[PDB]
């Protein structure tokens, strides 16, 4: 069987994940993707709205 | 805002890596596995011609239901001048498509 | 100068916060549903990915938003309903090449690129991973220099009064007054390229802002008058921020990076407004020592 999720590896945000894909629940055909991603010593989270 | 990790399923661990290397396939992306629940995926741009490579994980979240993680892999990709983050969406919501 | 000196010798890297959201819109995406992310997210600006072509191809900001929302009530006058439904890349093509910086470049080639390019918003994109990184502005650059830099050695045009070096503008102050429909304001905005408009009275006496980040307020009943719109005040208000034409350089950048707003009305004993100081008349002040 698969491995359990690690904590702190979070299912669901609301408002170690570095590189983790989180989006939102579909909607409007409009679909809502984010991601933490590190550039030397600066983090930036990233939403990218797409149809 | 309600964000959720990857996505969920309550199909069987292995009927579920079935449907995402089928999926990966029609896509045309090369593909490795690592462990029975864990791929690495290779995609080339056809534009900007660079590669960009992500992890697909498994995992169980419940007694009836499983997680597939994407995780970008931080080796030198991509872009391009494309992006390596907006890359790593994109290969995403098309596995996710393709799913659904 | 050791403003000039301190810009080369720093990357724009170093102004980069440890930790920043940034949002990025496909191109085929609805106009109206990228004006209503901007707000949801808190944000100014978006980066903009055409996925055809596999790169970021432009920004979307407050100043497009408007002449949007100035096009869309005209258009409405004579029945014509599109604009709505565009979907961004066909927005664009209804009309700017994106302008962006390296990491790696100094932080006076992040000055230089604003002024030269009149513009608000300059990404910072990596040539490795090709991803944007932070969009860096002109509040953040000035706060920047302020902080770092040391007190003395002190330039002797610090201690000059703005009548001195004239700094700013004192001519054609584009102003709205209190019983001024928003819908008017934005005629002035589209055709001033201005990022605020004071209100001022029957007297020319200023007493509030009218900015462009006020307008967004409702991508989330353009008929209202400015007065009427500034009531939805967000954030607390002390009131307008001015300064005098006897006041110091070094007075006013001190005002500026501590209240934190993108420019001061200059005014007389009197409140009535003989001028605008931006951030951008500073800055280019400081490029051009
Ligand atoms: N980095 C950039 N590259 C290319 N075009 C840009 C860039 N930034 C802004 N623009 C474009 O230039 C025009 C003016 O943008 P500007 O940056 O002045 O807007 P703004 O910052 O939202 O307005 P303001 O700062 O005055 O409130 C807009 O149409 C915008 O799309
Ligand atoms: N001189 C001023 N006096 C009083 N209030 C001001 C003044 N300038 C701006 N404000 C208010 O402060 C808020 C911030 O506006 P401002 O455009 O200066 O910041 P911003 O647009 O968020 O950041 P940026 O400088 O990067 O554009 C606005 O709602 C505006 O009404
Ligand atoms: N209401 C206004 N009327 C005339 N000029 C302005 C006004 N607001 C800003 N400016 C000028 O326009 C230039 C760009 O400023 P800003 O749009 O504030 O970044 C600066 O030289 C400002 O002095």
């Amino acid at each position: 069987s698969p491995p359990i999720l690690p904590p702190h590896l979070l299912q669901v945000i609301l408002n170690v994940m570095l590189n983790h894909l989180y989006a939102l629940s579909i909607k409007d055909s409009v679909m809502v993707l984010s991601a933490t991603h590190r550039y030397k010593k600066k983090y930036v989270t990233t939403l990218l709205y797409k149809p | 805002a309600k964000w959720h990790l990857g996505i969920r399923s309550q199909s069987r661990p292995n009927d579920i890596m079935a449907e995402v290397c089928r999926a990966i396939k029609q896509l045309d992306y090369e593909w490795k596995v690592v462990n029975p629940y864990y791929l690495r995926v290779r995609r080339k741009n056809p534009v900007t011609s660079t590669f960009s490579k992500m992890s697909l994980q498994l995992y169980q979240v419940d007694s009836r239901t499983y997680l597939l993680d994407f995780r970008s892999i931080d080796d030198g990709g991509g872009g391009g001048g494309g992006s390596h983050t907006i890359e790593f969406f994109e290969m995403c919501a098309n596995l996710i498509k393709i799913l659904a | 100068s050791v403003y000039t000196t301190f810009m080369k010798s720093h990357r724009c890297y170093d102004l980069i916060p440890t930790s920043s959201k940034l949002v990025v819109f496909d191109t085929s995406l609805q106009v109206k549903k990228a004006f209503f992310a901007l707000v949801t997210n808190g944000v100014r600006a978006a980066p903009l990915w055409d996925s055809k072509k596999q790169s970021f191809v432009g920004m979307l900001t407050i100043t497009d938003f408007i002449n949007i929302l100035h096009r869309y009530y005209k258009s409405a006058l004579v029945q014509i309903y599109e604009l709505e439904e565009h979907k961004i890349e066909t927005w664009r093509e209804v009309y700017k090449p994106l302008v962006c910086i390296s990491p790696n470049a100094s932080l006076f080639d992040a000055v230089s690129s604003l002024i030269r390019n009149k513009i608000h918003r300059l990404p910072v994109i990596d040539p490795e991973s090709g991803n944007t990184l932070y969009i860096l502005t002109h509040k953040r650059i000035l706060k920047f220099l302020k902080l770092f830099i040391t007190e003395f050695p002190k330039p002797e045009f610090m201690s000059k009064s703005l009548e001195e070096l004239q700094i700013g503008t004192y001519a054609n102050i584009a102003m709205v007054r209190t019983t001024t429909p928003v819908y008017v304001a934005l005629g002035i905005f589209v055709q001033h390229r201005v990022s605020a408009l004071p209100v001022v009275d029957e007297k020319g006496r200023v007493v509030d802002i009218y900015s462009k980040f006020d307008v967004i307020n409702l991508a989330a009943n353009l008929d209202v008058s400015v007065t009427k719109a500034l009531q939805h005040r967000s954030h607390y208000f002390e009131g307008v921020l001015k300064c005098y034409l006897h006041e110091t350089l070094e007075a006013i950048i001190n005002r500026l990076v501590e209240a934190e707003v993108h420019r001061l009305v200059v005014v007389d004993e009197h409140d009535v407004v003989k001028g605008i100081v931006s951030l951008s008349d500073i800055l280019q002040a400081l490029v051009l020592t």
